[PDB]
């Protein structure tokens, strides 16, 4: 597992 | 999204004032639609619905008014499924293999050449919910020969939502509103604030459908992957699907399997005010913080509030202190109407002078080895009123600058739970060069855009209707606006046009109060009722919003018939 | 016999009046369609998973929403898999009587306007004659209803759900 | 891209005429830049470079003029690798494990908070070229335990290109130009058409660097995976890396290893004309087709030509037959300047009447069970001159319509190689409902764009300079335009604006001939020299293009110094 | 020993460089190109050097469309570092005639001259002149760019796919 | 290998 490769999704409904 | 509930202590009248300010889509099926539903002996409700929805989601009746902001409470979780060897479509559950239910689906697809052919594939469910490709999140999270991932959304099993809005639409007092919310525990992804007739207190709550995990459980169930990706999914239960002790718990007062019990969900009553601007339940009221609720509802004072949240509460305190420039010290319908459009800019009010003092002497610079003249920029920003009103000059310069300031080590006074409105602050003197970099860029972007640095906001921020540009006011939450008019358009591509698909902005607005005569309500639907450019209701409401003229929406029968634009018609049909 | 009086005031705000829930639905569905037909018609293509049929598989969603703007093919797959007949059934099975009627009325009211737009008039010139402006069912409204609940969970992972595949 | 070379027989004069018309980016580093280089007694050349390139790629000297169009010959192949068990970074070469070459690369990346941090990953090369991730092409084509994929581009080892253009820049006759092209065999991905002073025949050739594979190799070396995906990569060799027998071949007259030899590469010399519009070498000249060249170059008589190719050759033939509405029957410089801007629309010219005859009787329809009024639509199109000129009325309706017509069995008379310009033709009577469906939609798109059905193209198609919209002419290849001005902007997005990043369109244009007094060149740089909105040369050239006034570009010293806008300055510094 | 070019501009600003040698020709050509298109060019050298991500962020798309398409900066950087490596530039330069090596040397020097001018002041290129990615370049950089132009038919079309080719 | 999941890339230079 490489944290550098993590792509966080948008989690704000409406943002 | 913002909302205020003021109690009779704050308003100084018989009832409180409700301010409903969802920031939402200007186009598409989720956009709001304003209407009134008068059902004989059953309901008389007014407010707003998503297109395609049949009950009022945000609004008021004769007795109660309410709104919603999106809540920080996570509404989903992941489940790590340990697959069976040789059988990648089956996952282990306490030693025994359990088969994932397939669904073979065929979708007709139009081909770029005109013809229509089928594309088919077979998707899957676990008992937790549908399977989910997480390679995008992280490559290592791919549906492998050894492991796979499923997502669960408590709302997937939530069927009480329409009933709840339906019952609120009928609700006959604040106490009844409260009890419905508590009974149904159904509210899917929003906070709720309400005010009732002849009720001193204003209501805040994040009571609804929320995943139920214990702190003990999250310590024992979070997988190594869950630990590794945990910060990208803050407070999202990334649990082990192999162990049944990791299944979402059910409290004794839990309305739904796997959801949180009603008494362990945050709520607050105040006779002065409750408010929320998208931060957690924590600061529903600044004077009386809420603490001691499940992690999943979000940080209760362990995180800096957003600039908008700081702006929001500040506005509420300074109103009641009578220090905001408005008359008196009460949150009356009339004052609230003006106040929420004032377009104050938190970042400017709090940090402009420090920034200007830090980088404007001298105003000729070297930035990345290059001569930059920032005298005009410095002077225009000094002269600017820190507001995004239609005739505020230089406000767009600030937008292009602030949104580019690097936030690492920006403030020297860190966030303090004791002082959440004034922390963090103190612009770091060591950031001088980065700030100059950001300002240089801002000067260039405005330069490309063809607007002068001192252009009035109204010519930069606009909605076009009937071939004409209506000057607008407000901005984006990032600059610490409360009044939200937030274009997705780059300044260089014709200014901050609101004609496309802007970011969550002021959409349906309402200020509701309850004088002796009966419910009064002032409203906006900023983009207007109709998506048809041929319709006379495509741009009328937007004209009013530009002019800042709240619409007193007729509610009683005499009010509806007495309206200067009253037209009635009847539609009927069999079945 | 559905029957609703539609009163319009300043800015076109409709004020539906009916003696029962079904007829209120009938008026409300009609006025929403009357004012927003092209967006609504496009929207039911979305919830049914029938977008790729009309607008192509690779084209993105026309409008932004709590669904974001994934590709049509993936949106279609997501809606069929997650808002399936079973889910719609389970939804409906748990509804009070008046609401079920309201939704019936709503679909019939919406359908009234579609027939009117097909017949003529200069409203909604953008879509009034397109194949995807077509009648809908009570169940399709329920699809929409169910879909608005998923904003905080499944909606955010539409592409991701529509592409969950074994090695 | 389009180009013509006209011989002395086609011009009447002692020299030919060259028309260069690449369809290229309007913004970005590959955009053309117009200039003349004069190196004392070594070179005097004028034309155009990609921004960043130091020699002229398309242009002319006192002896030759040439242009390029993208060739249909594929320039790369894939190689499937059989991986060593246990070792996913090694592959077999005739039963022998070979190490792939690793490269560990770190790239600093600005994080959206301000700070800049390193991101590293190890990539690989095979003896064929870099490893390539083909999961995007098809998920089954991932890099697995036993399978991997490299890509080979022949230009990877082609270091001769820049040397070639330089030599061309200095060339003193067509003969030498052709000789240079044969010695170098370096032209990476384009056709070439050149005309020389005192030469009767214009020159065409796809003589450059092309992967060399035999028919025996194609059928024996394509892997199961190559078979399965061939249709997405037409004519692209997908070979088995395992076998040395599947390496690209070298001819006896090959300039490069693995590249097609010079004698087996398509060329033609004609005293009438040569032309290309992006189809294969096949129809370099309609009268004398070319055949028998290696398959990688594309189809030579088995594929229909694009509408743009059909338009281009039609224009050439009708010019020389004297049947195109211009004067005489000769391809003189003056006349060519008009015809190439003419903006004839092939689809309209050939099929409009067929379409209208079929669907406008009557002009009131029922489409998808809906009444549609096509009286205006039908009458505007019937009145339309089938051109995309500034004052052409209705041309945009046709664009919106034609590009939406389903092509599945649209034509009753199929493609014939003996009639390559006029087949396929004959609108299928059965298509009537599909045709009415497409027209209905077109009416609607133009409707909501706010343009009238009979709006003059000049208002729909434009480039904005100095705040004013310069009217434009031309259209997209899909509609059968030769004069290409092809917006990426949907008509509902404020018309066919050319201000963003348009699809390949007229960029650098030249009309070059060699009278007795010396070269004459007429030119356009449609988008203008400078990307700086402040520059005097951001919009001047574009203003001339809108007016269709060809620039006579000064070439001799006298012409340069004699020019009304003559400015000189000399720059210097130490070496 | 000095670069020296006469720059003659005519209608539409069309520059006609006149020089005694190839190096000096390059110098003038490099100069006028920068003078008219600095922002595009500067951005573009980030592309060929694989330095996009440091300045513009890894997750943003290439600003301008080209033969390269518009992949993510991070992927673009890896593509160019991997494919247009030092060895590739070394192999490309080894093949060139002396006069071209000189012309490209001049071209870089001339481009760099304008960067010095733009950094010093003036109103031209207001959009980007103050930015850090407006910087001097080397001859090797121009060669990167030249090499990149050839790859249009093969590698350029699979840039993102080449930047993500790694074993399981 | 399922042919229906094949996503053809951009092949025409320009």
């Amino acid at each position: 597992f490489e944290p550098g490769r993590t792509r966080a999704p948008s989690l704000q409904v409406g943002g | 999204s913002n909302m205020y509930g003021f109690g009779t202590a704050a308003t100084g009248e018989g009832s409180g004032v409700l301010f409903g300010n969802p920031h939402w889509y200007w186009k598409g099926p989720d956009r709001f639609y304003q209407a009134q539903l008068t059902i004989d002996g059953e309901a008389n409700v007014s407010g707003v619905s998503f297109l395609g929805l049949p009950v009022i989601q945000i609004g008021f009746n004769d007795s109660v008014a309410w709104s919603h902001t999106v809540s920080t409470a996570r509404r989903f979780g992941f489940f790590q499924l340990s697959l069976v060897q040789g059988e990648p479509t089956s996952y282990l559950r306490d030693g025994v293999p359990v088969k994932m239910k397939p669904a073979t689906i065929t979708v007709p697809s139009r081909n770029a050449d005109g013809s229509v052919s089928d594309v088919t594939r077979t998707l899957y469910h676990s008992e937790f919910g549908p399977l989910v490709n997480l390679a995008g999140l992280n490559p290592a999270l791919a549906w492998s020969q050894g492991t796979a991932f499923a997502i669960r959304d408590i709302n997937g099993e939530n069927f009480r939502t329409l009933r709840t809005w339906m019952r609120w639409n009928q609700a006959k007092s604040l106490d009844e509103f409260i009890a419905i919310q508590k009974e149904e525990a159904s509210i899917p992804w929003v906070n709720t604030v309400a005010v009732g007739r002849g009720s001193a207190k204003a209501w805040y709550a994040d009571i609804g459908a929320v995943p139920n995990v214990s702190p003990a459980q999250t310590a024992a169930c979070t997988t190594p992957f869950g630990m590794a990706v945990g910060q990208a999914l803050p407070n999202v239960p990334f649990f082990d699907g192999s162990r049944s002790e990791c299944d979402w718990l059910t409290d004794a007062d839990s309305v739904q399997k796997g959801a949180v019990g009603v008494s362990r969900m945050p709520s607050l009553q105040r006779d002065d005010y409750v408010g929320n601007m998208n931060d957690s339940y924590w600061l529903a009221n600044v004077h009386a913080p809420l603490t001691g609720y499940p992690a999943i509802f979000g940080p209760a004072g362990t995180s800096a509030q957003t600039l908008r949240t700081r702006m929001g509460h500040t506005m509420a305190l300074e109103r009641l202190a009578g220090t905001d420039g408005y008359a008196g010290n009460k949150a009356t319908s009339a004052v609230v109407r003006e106040m929420v459009l004032g377009s104050r800019v938190f970042s400017a009010e709090r940090f402009k002078d420090e920034v200007l003092d830090l980088i404007c002497t001298p105003a000729q610079w070297t930035v990345n080895g290059a001569a930059v003249d920032a005298a005009q920029a410095c002077a225009v920003l000094a002269a600017w009123d820190n507001r995004g009103r239609k005739d505020s000059r230089g406000s767009h310069l600030w937008d292009e600058f602030w949104s580019r300031v690097p936030t690492a080590s920006l403030f020297t006074v860190p966030f303090s739970a004791a002082d959440p409105l004034n922390t963090p602050r103190g612009i770091n003197a060591a950031a001088a060069d980065a700030l100059r970099q950001a300002m240089a860029t801002a000067i260039a972007r405005v330069g490309q855009s063809g607007y002068a640095l001192d252009a009035p906001r109204g010519e930069v921020l606009y909605a076009t209707r009937g071939g004409t540009r209506l000057p607008l006011y407000g901005g984006c939450g990032a600059m610490g606006y409360f009044t939200i008019t937030c274009s997705e358009n780059d300044i260089t591509q014709g200014g901050y046009s609101m004609d496309g698909q802007p970011n969550a902005s002021n959409s349906y607005m309402q200020v509701v109060s309850f004088p002796a005569s009966g419910v009064q309500a002032h409203t906006f639907l900023t983009f207007s009722l109709s998506d048809d450019p041929a319709s006379p209701h495509h741009g009328d409401y937007t004209k009013a919003y530009s002019a800042g003229q709240w619409l007193r929406v007729p509610f009683t029968e005499a009010e509806i018939t007495g309206n200067a634009d009253y037209r009635t018609a009847t539609v009927k049909e069999l079945e | 016999t559905y029957s609703a009086e539609i009163r319009r005031t300043t800015m076109g705000v409709p004020h539906i009046k009916a003696g029962n829930w079904g007829s209120a639905g009938y008026g409300f569905g009609y006025v929403q369609a009357q004012d927003n037909l092209c967006t609504m018609a496009d929207s039911f293509l979305t919830y049914r998973g029938e977008r790729s049929r009309h607008l192509g598989g690779s084209a993105q969603l026309v409008y932004n929403s709590t669904l974001g703007r994934p590709r049509n093919i993936d949106s279609d797959f997501f809606h069929r898999h997650v808002i399936s007949d079973e889910a719609v059934d389970r939804t409906m099975a748990a509804q009070p009587a008046k609401l079920l009627q309201m939704v019936e009325g709503f679909a019939a009211g919406y359908n009234r306007y579609v027939r009117e737009a097909k017949a003529g008039g200069s409203a909604h010139a953008a879509c009034r004659s397109e194949a995807w402006v077509q009648p809908i069912t009570a169940r399709d409204v329920w699809r929409r209803i169910y879909a608005a609940n998923l904003a905080g969970g499944y909606s955010n992972f539409a592409e991701a759900i529509a592409n969950a595949q074994p090695p």
